[PDB]
DNA sequence: AGAAAACCCTTTATTTGTTATATAGTATTTTATCCTC
DNA sequence: GAGGATAAAATACTATATCCTGGTTAAAGGGTTTTCT
RNA sequence: CCAAAAGAAGUCUUUCUUUUGGUAACCAGGAU
């Protein structure tokens, strides 16, 4: 539930702030942590801490 | 989800079957998924014969005008330097005077002609890199890829993320890659083959 | 390490030694020794020996 | 035009403004210790100004009628100054940031316009 | 209307940086250097 | 002198018998809300 | 599958009906 949590708030932070409009430098910001999020999700620990 | 991620499967476990799949190293690959770098994943290289011979003549005309503004500057600080000359000469002033004016005008040269080796490369680069250009070309050094997007902002797309490896499967042909694998098996020989 | 960065975020003349210090981490380690390691175990009671 | 008049406004302050991420509620509190910071540490003349942009929208939270004030960017501080070796550590050092947020891999400034679309009251 | 003591949320940040008791086996990327043309 | 091909080293991942019981399960900081005066 | 309450029959205490209520992971220590 922690993980699936991480996942769905990053998500809608990305979500809300690709309508609200953005610099490209936030929204890819966004898009790295969501990315990093589901990895951890399917195998947490092949990549990084 | 708002954005394509990829599966970690497919990406991390050795051996990566993406970077084999797309002939790609991990160590860049994961570059392009995690935002550290730019991939062209399109080009066109017919429109770019044309107006690649066109640009070639433009690159060259902005080249020369560059430069011949920069020979301007250094003939007004010639001019400066003559006018230090008689400064100089004219009235009583011994080596002090001169040795330190000398100094600032040959500073001043050299740094003029530095500023116009440095511009120069700038712009070399751009055009070297421009007409290489190919798919699957990692674009480090962002202002490069400024650069190259606003003046040839045509002739090709380039991307970053997980969308842009998503673009690259999708214009990608499994036939094409097979034959040339079983070519290079059939010949190659070495580490050509044991790829 | 908290001292050090909190003498930088702080104006001078109201700091005060008592100001600077949070004791919070070194009883946490205390803490964290004395109820998780391999070494601080439960005392062997089955017979005095 | 509001733009027009903040565009020309910023177009002459000196620096380029740079993004920090920090640690989701330490907004106020991170643009405070740098704006300390700055004095203590004498970095001074290189870092000039920090924003965090807010707005207020109305709620009708439990059936009451609130303005309360948001976060137009959530995690997100604006800083203008000119990076160095000293401006770049004096930034990423202070407690409660997460380091800047770059195009690539080194920090990247973001374009008038956008700052303008955010530092104008919304 | 202002102040104090109890809620609700976040996150263990990830630097131009706080982490050194296994061996045995295989497999895959560097890489360095040597050989050739 | 330059390029390629082959040793070398360097990292990356995987495995290491069966059964039983006992003690713990977050902290810390920021912002906010609600009640009391 | 069990507990409690109420109603009916008999036995002197069972049956029928209705309602409500109903686990893991870590670390550690042992044995063969």
């Amino acid at each position: 539930n922690d993980l699936y949590r991480r996942v769905i708030n990053r998500n809608n932070r990305l979500k809300r702030l690709i309508d609200l409009g953005a610099p490209e430098i936030i929204v890819n910001n966004e898009k790295r942590m969501l990315q990093e999020s589901v990895d951890a999700l399917f195998d947490n620990g092949r990549r990084g801490r | 989800l708002a954005a394509p991620v990829t599966h970690i499967w497919y990406f991390k476990g050795v051996p990566s079957r993406l970077g084999y799949l797309l002939d790609l190293a991990p160590k860049d690959l994961e570059k392009i998924i995690y935002f550290a770098a730019y991939v062209i994943t399109s080009v066109d290289e017919e429109m770019r014969h044309n107006e690649l011979s066109t640009l070639e003549a433009e690159m060259a005309v902005e080249r020369k005008a560059v430069e011949d503004q920069r020979d301007g500057e250094l003939e007004a600080r010639a001019q400066k330097l003559e006018a230090d000359l008689a400064e100089l000469e004219a009235e009583g002033a011994k080596a002090d005077a001169r040795r330190k004016v000398r100094d600032g005008g040959e500073r001043e040269m050299r740094q003029i002609r530095d500023r116009a080796q440095r511009e120069l490369d700038r712009l070399e680069d751009i055009w070297s890199t421009f007409t290489k250009l190919a798919p699957k070309q990692l674009i480090v050094d962002e202002n490069l890829y400024r650069e190259l997007v606003d003046r040839y902002g045509e002739y090709f797309t380039g991307a970053m993320g997980a969308e842009s490896i998503q673009k690259l499967i999708e214009n990608f042909d499994i036939d094409a890659e097979a034959e040339s694998l079983r070519d290079v098996i059939r010949n190659g020989k070495g580490q050509k083959k044991l790829r | 390490r908290v001292v050090r960065e909190r003498m930088t975020t702080q104006d001078v003349e109201a700091i005060t030694p008592q100001t600077l210090i949070n004791i919070r981490p070194v009883v946490a380690a205390i803490k964290e020794f004395f109820g998780t390691s391999q070494l601080s175990q439960f005392m062997d009671q089955n017979n005095p020996l | 035009d509001p733009a027009a008049a903040l565009k020309a406004e910023l177009r002459s302050k000196p620096g380029d403004w740079y993004v920090v991420h920090s640690y989701a509620g330490y907004e106020n509190k991170v643009k405070a210790n740098l704006e300390t910071r700055v004095q203590n540490l004498d970095v001074g003349d290189y870092i000039f100004q920090v924003e965090v942009p807010t707005e207020e929208v109305t709620e009708i939270k439990n059936g009451q009628r609130k303005q309360v004030n948001r976060k137009v960017l959530p995690g997100y501080i604006l800083v203008r100054m000119d990076l160095t070796d000293d401006s770049w550590a004096a930034v990423r050092n202070t407690p409660g940031v997460t380091g800047f947020v770059g195009a690539t891999s080194r920090p990247s400034a973001l374009a008038l316009d956008d700052v303008v679309k955010f530092l104008l009251p919304r």
